């Protein structure tokens, strides 16, 4: 299960122009001096922290889920949460001959437990050595105006952040941060074999 | 016999089948291991040596060998099949009626050849990297094969060991367990602890030594068992417990000892082991231990020797156990006979028939 | 159910036995910081007189000066005996009572049902043997008759099996005892051939 | 036999096979060591020498040597049986028949070789480096070599202490527990702390005499119990315990001592072992001692010396335990006579045949 | 198991003209330079601090994994842990001869649990007294870009802290070194035999 | 087991020049005034605290560990941990014969657990009074560069703080200097006859 990510954001997508009105609009002292390229490299690493802990994607960047084997019998939630539309469901065996599948298997989207859920009990098997790989496509939408706001003000909160002060230097919001993640974090309770 | 002919080319016939590999281990883990394991097959091996048989033929079993007794050979044949499932015999005829050689070949070395219809053809002695290849592609078959009653296996017993072994291997590791704890534990009476004015500090040699001439001479042993013991700044005694203390894993060492002595079928009583009073006074658990897993064990067996013996002879032989004059069984005899002796409207020579006595 | 209980729950002893560490105590040692390690020096110092001094039997209760950052904390082991002791047991009861065998006879530990083996052996060939035998040997009866022209019944002996003498004791002296009718009539009721 | 021939040539034909490495070292942990493994081989091997015998050759046995009486000699026999599972009989014969000594010689120092076709032609007794080599390549055969039952080894015996080596080492090491922790402990019955103005603060030597001197006349003994210990500013007693008092390793002990006791075969009422009542009142524990571990082990050594003193003679002697008037199974004595001299049906001199008597 | 480094990172690979960015020093000055020399110690000690808590790699430089035993029968997990393209497994003998084998093993890709599982049910064996070292690539991408952004925030939140105080003085963050870092670390609950 | 180092440091292996701009170089007085030998001896001192605590030896200095009698039967774990070819294991007898051995003992190297692990279980024996001897370089590599940076990283914190501050004068940091070191400390949790 590597789960590297085809491709990364093109940059454009993010508001930096709209970071900059974050950072300094309304009140200030100026639209002031900001390496503007700086300020997008603060906005990719607050995304990647509301990534990570909550599990969500957020920019609907393309995936590839590449796993030897099936957990379940059939379901395979996937990790990255907001889905939408399994690219493919490719077969690769052992020496690479690519066989992909068509049909077996229907997504379910979800929120909470994205799934692949074969029909039946029967979803496609492994070719012994040949991990199976599924593509996919999962986030919210394309542009930064097709989330959340709540979970987009956790990005502009955390990325203005690590703008306002650069080491770990020391400093309970009401929605700082952490109350505005806490409904997109994944609630699990399994620690068993199933 | 119709449907022999299709297991034994599932097998391959006229090759060796071993069955299980670690009835060595078995022997060496459970029954030279531990005392339950090996005292209920001594115990067992000992008690169908010492009951007598009924028929010539046991003039042979009288005297199988040299150096191997009749008592001695049923310990070496019961020996195996209460450890491996398997008892072999085989038997040297210089003569060719009712061979005066009988030697029970180990269980453990011995290995099975299918044949064609399923019928063993071939039994295979392997030690070291030799074999022989006894053959039974004859009329004699010089060896009789006592198999203990296998239900997913055609060609072996099933070793009442086998069925115990998990209760061996905890009998063996809690009463290991409380061997390498008398052998690796660090209990102190004690402790004196020297903290000093900052939270760490050592004490020089010169008070390391008084501190030893004290606590040697004036608190350690019996004769100094409670002196007061005067702590100035600084020291302190913290006196450590050992808090499990008996019982380290005492009942189910008891609980496995018993479930061992269950599967060879000996009662708790016979054996020695702890435990709730199931039988009542010896009368009834020296009964049970001849009728349930004695006398069925051995009128198996001897069946066996009414059949392969009486194939070197031309008559056919029976050869069962006595039933009579085996002192176990008196309690299963008194009843029998007070109850026939108590019947006093039947005559004399018409109990005599019922009890077995020539009548006159 | 009551196999996997009592496979699992006596593999639940075996693998505690092979899978635990307990120790018989632990030298803590903190020192100056929250934090630091002894030396490789100091490290064979420890375990010779600790090897030495303090393990084994001959060497239990050692009175263990603990200078300054030392400390000796030791553990215990809160359940030791009766891992599924009584779970298992129940098991092993529930097992003996499917097939129908009595708990006395297979020697499995339990309260006092039956008595005194005259009874268990007794109500062994009589609820769950002979009920068996009289139904296998009513097949054989059945089936091996269609070889033969006339059809043979089988049946089991219900005599001469000594663990029935107590229903035989009890049937011997009560008609024994009835002196009122005659001697050829009480021999045709015990199954005798009558003279 | 056949098999025979073959397993010699793996191990090594001519050269001695010794088995057990560490018979010598349980001789010394666990039959001089500890009482329960003493006394369980010195309740048997003073038992089968108490049995008398059944046929000339047992003026031998009743004579063999000097300083060797008959029951010394089965007290050395028995008694190298039940340490090292093997009995040795050297047999000295300046005259063909009936040679006139015998002599137990240990197990520790014998070894066997296997020769050429498996059974035995040396035994070599080796003394510090200086060997013997008997020869069994004759017929009179000049040692009998009893053997107890091995199913994996095929020259020597089990020796039950062999399968008792765990429970030996428990009993061994907790009984050493207690031993040490009477001998390695500082209990205090209190500890008067004195802290002083500083945190530390040690007492003058004028002060510390005065300590002792109110506290070696006023305060301990049992004269002194309860004195009531004005305590000045820093000074200050803290009374110390001792929480796990009685019972180390008490009960698992108790379980070796017992296990020990099951592997030898002596019931827990005869040696003396605490423990639930199994056996009920005497009678049956001593029927039991010389029906489940003395008759049975005496009748295997008797068949063995019934066979080898009839290669010196011509005729083969049988020799058996007399299983009559040895008073431990008075019940099955009590039991038959009863029996049969209340069964008034059949008649006087048929029953006198019955319990064995001369018939008149 | 020894696991050294074949190749140190190249160090012209490292974001000194970002992380000159990221610690304000100065942007139009016509030194510009006298910290090139120290910006990039800082950062080759802010990322082995991080590749140690987390047991990551992240500039892909080649490892050489030389052990003698193998850990399970057949699994053999790597230490560090995002992999890709196990070069050589090859097996050095006692004393000299040195052997690749292909020896039918494959390489299961994971964050987690990097394997080497050998498809035969058993790697190939060793000679006694000889090691088998394993030279593999190990790590997310070859240059700064292809990091995930707050692992590479992380370093910038931490090389940033060496620079400002040089000595172990005393100085809380949502999202701070240590909060970053937590989901890049290796959770196992292991202490056992297998 | 005396454990004397055959030869130290040179002293031209450390990284004087290094540690005067880790002192202060890109902010600071100057340069400034630095007894340039005093320099060397904190660094000296530094080292010497971090070989102490973590077990380790970090310029691969020349050893001698003299031992009277083998622990194990055949193991012999070597104290100092990062090792690299034994030089000798030399046996001398009571009277000084100094007969070495060339053969029958092949190191196993480790950053854990560095061994001797004859072959067979045949280890050479020691003469009744000769205590055995074995000559071993242990470290990381000959000149400064060759360390791990996070590791040297230590020695920088550590030695600046001998510098900036001389008596036992008090003043958390987040990888500070301990925090550095825990993850080259030995973890033991042996107090046992083995």
């Amino acid at each position: 299960m590597m789960l590297n990510e085809v491709t990364a954001v093109p940059g454009t997508a993010l508001p930096v122009a709209e970071f900059r009105d974050h950072l300094r609009l309304g009140t200030g002292f100026a639209d002031l001096g900001a390496e503007d390229a700086a300020l997008l490299s603060y906005l990719r690493a607050a995304i990647a922290a509301i990534e990570g802990r909550t599990a969500k994607a957020l920019i609907s960047r393309g995936f590839r889920l590449a796993l030897t084997a099936w957990r379940w019998g059939d379901m395979q939630t996937l990790p990255i949460a907001p889905v939408a539309t399994v690219t493919a469901l490719r077969l690769v065996d052992a020496a690479g001959v690519e066989t992909p599948v068509a049909a077996g298997w229907r997504l379910v989207p979800d929120m909470a437990r994205p799934r692949i859920e074969a029909l039946g009990a029967m979803l496609p098997m492994i070719p012994t050595g040949g991990r199976v790989e599924i593509d996919f496509t999962a986030g919210f939408g394309a542009s930064w105006s097709a989330l959340p706001v709540d979970l987009a003000q956790a990005v502009f909160l955390l990325a203005a952040q690590y703008y306002e002060l650069r080491h770990d230097g020391a400093a309970a919001m009401p929605f700082g941060v952490m109350a505005l993640i806490e409904r997109w974090r994944t609630v699990r309770v399994l620690g068993g074999r199933p | 016999s119709v449907t022999g002919r299709i297991v034994a080319m599932a097998s391959g016939a006229g090759r060796p089948v071993w069955g299980p590999r670690d009835t060595v281990s078995l022997m060496r883990t459970g029954f030279a291991g531990n005392p339950v394991g090996f005292r209920s097959v001594k115990l067992i091996a000992e008690a169908t040596a010492a009951v007598p048989l009924i028929c010539p033929v046991l003039d042979l079993l009288r005297r199988p060998n040299a150096g191997q007794g009749r008592a001695e050979l049923f310990e070496a044949l019961i020996g195996q099949i209460l450890l491996s499932g398997n008892g072999y015999l085989e038997a040297v005829c210089p003569e060719p009626g009712v061979p005066r050689e009988l030697h029970v070949l180990r269980s453990d070395r011995m290995a099975v050849v299918p044949g064609a219809d399923g019928w063993p053809v071939g039994y295979d002695y392997t030690v070291g990297g030799r074999k022989h290849r006894f053959d039974m592609t004859g009329h004699p078959d010089p060896i009789c094969h006592i198999k203990s009653f296998h239900p997913t296996d055609d060609h072996y017993g099933l070793s009442p060991m086998q069925a115990a072994a998990v209760a061996l291997d905890v009998h063996n590791a809690a009463s290991a367990w409380s061997k390498a704890l008398l052998d690796n534990a660090a209990r102190p009476s004690g402790a004196i602890i020297y903290k000093g004015a900052d939270g760490q500090g050592v004490l020089a040699p010169e008070q390391y030594e008084r501190l030893i001439f004290e606590m040697e001479t004036h608190h350690q042993g019996a004769r100094n068992a409670g002196r007061p013991m005067l702590l100035e700044g600084g020291l302190d005694w913290k006196p450590m417990g050992f808090s499990p203390s008996d019982m380290e894993f005492h009942e189910t060492k008891a609980a496995a000892a018993r479930e061992i002595a269950l599967a060879f079928g000996v009662p708790p009583m016979l054996i020695g082991i702890p435990g709730d009073a199931t039988y009542a006074n010896y009368a009834e658990a020296n009964r049970a231990f001849y009728r349930l897993t004695v006398l069925p064990l051995l009128t198996r067996v001897s069946a066996a020797l009414a059949w392969w013996l009486s194939g070197y002879l031309g008559a056919q032989i029976e050869l069962k156990p006595d039933l009579d004059q085996v002192p176990a069984l008196a309690v299963e005899r008194d009843q029998l006979w007070a109850r026939i002796g108590a019947a006093g409207f039947l005559s004399n020579s018409e109990k005599r028939v019922l009890l077995g006595l020539p009548p006159t």
